[PDB]
């Protein structure tokens, strides 16, 4: 009170000095059920992968994507992102994801990169200089390789011009190594562009076949259907907590509600447009949001020339939520309630007055 | 509850103190207004139990003993006909004590004339 | 952005407190009139017309 | 497969009164015993709504401009109206949205379709005739859901294209009136929001033929257009919109 | 630019309305006094000095 | 008559409604003041000729 009045002596009276707050104790985040998962099992772990001149493009959209399972997997020998962060894939949202799957040699795994120049980069699969997304690659020597040699995986060796980014070329036109005319007829200086790989189990690390899946993100004006997973916590009721329900955040006491919502309605508002009712997204139940018990802290004292005894009034605060007496004005601590009636010395409110004789109310 | 907002609000100084002090002045002015209007007598007068006033009937303005609020029928009809940091402070005088003050004024002006307003 | 919200809400609160002070002055004038009528019509007989 | 229908009878389209229909819930917010004034794309009260018939020989399937929204009213018996055609140019050059309800389920597709000039379905007295498209080349969005569906049923629909979201509001109402729109109040609940993100400027209803040439089953439907205006909506104790005030209709409601 | 012009003109209009409310309160007090003089000096003879 | 100005002005809320309400209250208060001062009789008395 001396701090509030900017004086070392306090006259007899009641002085509003501070503002009692019920501090939030927990944080409750309730987010709806993580269903309709993206089909990453049929892209990363499919039956047969495609060649690199005819790489399979899978469109990931209208689903929720759990990149934490993909990132925490130890089978992947290469997980390199060029436009995003691996730890923020579960937080960001994208319109759609293009998954480009193919098989290359182990020494050509570095060639799927922006600014990298190679045969696979120029003739088989080209990335732009402003590429966003992540390239994932893992060894597949136990599956793709055959003791007689797996010749099913072809790759383009010759083309007149370099690729545009995200361009396919499945054409089988005979290349002209020299300047002799070739009408599709092979000769001394005219060769077929698609050659087969030499995947065998006796080769070392670098010649083993590597399966590569490249995820590319689009951030167009289409709505962001692809988002990360939502980790909803448990629900705590009857306490002043910080609630986060489907992006609607606030602070309040969450109690059971008798308001019966219609099934299309999610939140509830009073006359003054304040959210006082809400539906939990996990379990379809209705909760009232009572604001925490904020109050004004008033100090009831006589003069400091008389005595240093004080009483504290918490305005509009019940005595179970803070010589303790409950008034209609609030909870009064430090004053002894008496049954006698006197004239009002220090006004408390609602017919209650305080006086010094100790402090009585 | 945003702490960054309050840190930016401290740059504007004592605007909030002025608003709170003006509202506190209004709040104590309302209680002073009620005190000046109704508490004009320091003696709580009662009517006699026998209402023999020479044919004059005051039952519609005297308090009804059957009602728990101790209001007159006219006062009861009057009370029936009236229907984020925000707090409402209760008034210092409750409606029962304002009704008691009006009952004392009615008993004084019925039993004692204008003499109770100028002395005994 | 918070500064814009702060100055808007502060302007709203100053407007509210100003109109509350004006209405408090009006109610104080009405209550002074009511106390005058309590003193002169109830506690005595008044010669003042109307 | 496409078929020109050449046994139609020429007749100008009709018009009738909207009364107090076309109201929908503007948001997902419960409100209790309060009056809420809201600014949104609403259908004007007592407005001029376009009336189309299917009677025998009338078969009304034209293409109409979408504008900012479409109120679709359907006085329906025996399920003649089956879906709608959504797009801009209605050919393979652009990307179009398909809403169909056949005998099993509802299918929602966003693809590059080649629409016929006269698209319809057909029921043999059994549905065994599908002539609504000729091709489907590049699909971007597919969505299979639960089925939405004297005139006995009344079907109200509101379609909106706001920020790439396709809002479908609907309400089923049991009526027993013969010819025109009944007079009453019914707020349309939100059914499904679609992430389409496409331009739509024109629309077309999909009907079904009855075969036993072709015969048109008895049906009538109504097209209204949504305009940006203010409604004062009344919310009861249970939280349903029971009455509304159009703020720009007359000075009394103003 | 319109945000600067809007906040300047809104502050000017709020100042004008506040001054008009204070002057209207003063004129209301003067009119209550004039009605009291009409009741007590014209419609009757007043014992109140001056 | 600038519609962009009114679209930006709607972001500030109901300040204009408050000012119009205060001015309307002042405007009806002036008529109430004249009614209270001058209309203290319901009979229009006339002097003799
Ligand atoms: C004074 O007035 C009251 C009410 O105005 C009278 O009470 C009524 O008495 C009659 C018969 O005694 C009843 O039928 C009414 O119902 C009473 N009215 C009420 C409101 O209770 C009362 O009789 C009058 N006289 C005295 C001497 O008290
Ligand atoms: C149904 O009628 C329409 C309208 O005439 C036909 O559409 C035209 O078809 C001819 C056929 O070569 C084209 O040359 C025109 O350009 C088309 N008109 C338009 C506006 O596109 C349609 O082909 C007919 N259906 C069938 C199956 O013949
Ligand atoms: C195959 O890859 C997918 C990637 O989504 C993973 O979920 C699945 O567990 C893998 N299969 C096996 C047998 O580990
Ligand atoms: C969502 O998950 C909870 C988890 O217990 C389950 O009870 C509920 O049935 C699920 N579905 C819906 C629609 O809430
Ligand atoms: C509706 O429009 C048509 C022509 O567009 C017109 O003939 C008709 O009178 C209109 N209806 C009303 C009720 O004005
Ligand atoms: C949508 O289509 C219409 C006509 O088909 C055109 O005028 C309009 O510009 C298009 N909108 C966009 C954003 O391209
Ligand atoms: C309804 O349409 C879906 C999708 O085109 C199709 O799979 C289904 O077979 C159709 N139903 C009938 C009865 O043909
Ligand atoms: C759309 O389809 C045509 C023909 O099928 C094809 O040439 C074109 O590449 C496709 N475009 C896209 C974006 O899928
Ligand atoms: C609200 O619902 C109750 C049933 O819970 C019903 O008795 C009451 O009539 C309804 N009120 C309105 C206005 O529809």
């Amino acid at each position: 009170t001396k701090c509030t009045l900017k004086s070392f002596t306090v006259e007899k009276g009641i002085y509003q000095t501070s503002n009692f707050r019920v501090q939030p104790t927990e944080s409750i985040v309730r987010f709806p059920n993580i269903t309709n998962l993206c089909p990453f099992g049929e892209v990363f772990n499919a039956t047969r992968f495609a060649s690199v001149y005819a790489w399979n493009r899978k469109r990931i959209s209208n689903c929720v994507a759990d990149y934490s399972v993909l990132y925490n997997s130890a089978s992947f020998s290469t997980f390199k992102c060029y436009g995003v962060s691996p730890t923020k894939l579960n937080d960001l949202c994208f319109t759609n994801v293009y998954a480009d799957s193919f098989v290359i040699r182990g020494d050509e795994v570095r060639q799927i990169a922006p600014g990298q120049t190679g045969n696979i980069a120029d003739y088989n699969y080209k990335l732009p200089d402003d590429f966003t997304g992540c390239v994932i690659a893992w060894n597949s020597n136990n599956l793709d390789s055959k003791v007689g040699g797996n010749y099913n995986y072809l790759y383009r060796l010759f083309r007149k011009s370099n690729l545009k980014p995200f361009e396919r070329d499945i054409s089988t036109e005979i290349y002209q190594a020299g300047s002799t005319p070739c009408n599709g007829v092979k000769g001394f200086n005219c060769y077929f562009p698609l050659q087969s790989y030499g995947f065998q189990p006796t080769y070392g690390v670098g010649y083993q076949p590597y399966r590569v899946v490249v995820l590319s993100f689009e951030l167009l004006h289409a709505p962001a259907t692809v988002c990360g997973p939502k980790k909803s916590t448990n629900l705590v009721k009857n306490k002043c907590v910080n609630f986060n329900f489907n992006g609607l955040t606030g602070t309040g006491v969450l109690t059971e509600s008798n308001k019966k919502f219609l099934p299309f309605q999610q939140f509830g508002r009073d006359i003054a447009d304040t959210t006082d009712a809400v539906r939990d997204p996990q379990t379809l139940e209705i909760l009232d949001i009572t604001p925490c018990s904020f109050g004004g802290v008033s100090v009831i004292t006589p003069g400091t020339n008389t005595s240093n005894q004080v009483a504290v009034l918490y305005q509009g605060v019940n005595c179970t939520e803070v010589n303790v007496f409950q008034t209609r004005a609030g909870c009064l601590i430090g004053a002894e309630h008496v049954n006698n009636s006197y004239e009002c010395d220090i006004p408390i409110g609602a017919g209650i007055c305080a006086s010094y004789q100790s402090i009585i109310a | 509850d945003s702490t960054e907002c309050s840190n930016l609000l401290l740059q504007y100084g004592s605007f909030c103190t002025q608003l709170n002090r003006a509202l506190t002045g209004i709040a104590v002015e309302q209680d002073k207004n009620t005190q000046e209007v109704f508490a004009q007598v320091k003696q709580i007068y009662k009517t006699p139990p026998i209402k023999d006033f020479g044919g004059f009937n005051f039952s519609q303005i005297l308090p009804d003993p059957s009602k728990p609020s101790k209001r007159s029928p006219i006062e009861d009809l009057l009370f029936n006909k009236v229907t984020n940091g925000l707090t409402v402070l209760p008034p210092l005088l409750t409606d029962e004590m304002i009704a008691q003050y009006t009952s004392a004024l009615l008993a004084g002006t019925i039993t004692s004339g204008w003499t109770f307003g100028a002395g005994p | 952005q918070i500064d814009r919200l702060i100055t808007g809400r502060l302007q709203s609160l100053q407007t509210y407190v100003t109109q509350q002070l004006i209405r408090a002055a009006e109610i104080r004038a009405s209550a002074n009139l009511a106390a005058t009528k309590m003193s002169e019509c109830v506690l005595g007989q008044s010669k003042r017309v109307d | 497969q496409c078929v020109n229908l050449t046994t139609r009878t020429q007749l100008p389209p009709a018009y009738t009164n909207s009364f107090t229909r076309g109201v929908y819930y503007p948001d997902k917010v419960f409100r209790s015993s309060v009056l809420h004034s809201t600014q949104d794309l609403f259908l004007p009260f007592f407005s001029n709504v376009t009336w189309f018939h299917a009677i025998h020989k009338r078969f009304d399937n034209p293409v109409l401009p979408f504008n900012d929204g479409v109120y679709f009213a359907s006085t329906e018996k025996s399920n003649i109206i089956r879906g709608w055609i959504f797009g801009t140019t209605l050919d393979s050059k652009t990307q179009s949205l398909l809403i169909v309800n056949n005998a099993t389920n509802v299918v929602i597709k966003v693809c590059e379709f080649q629409f016929c000039n006269d698209p319809f379905l057909g029921v043999y007295y059994m549905e065994s005739e599908f002539r609504v498209y000729s091709s489907a080349n590049n699909c971007t969005f597919e969505y299979v859901s639960q089925p939405f569906l004297n005139f006995k049923n009344l079907r109200e629909f509101v379609f909106k294209n706001i920020d790439g979201y396709f809002k479908i509001y609907s309400k089923h109402t049991p009526i027993n009136l013969v010819r025109d729109l009944p007079q009453g109040f019914s707020a349309l609940e939100p059914l499904v929001d679609l992430p389409i993100g496409i331009n739509i400027t024109r629309f077309q209803t999909l009907l079904a033929l009855h075969r036993s040439g072709w015969t048109a089953g008895a049906a009538a439907y109504y097209v209204g257009y949504l305009q940006p205006r203010t409604f004062l909506l009344k919310y009861n104790e249970n939280g349903t919109i029971t009455d509304a005030v159009d703020c720009a209709l007359d000075p009394l409601s103003e």
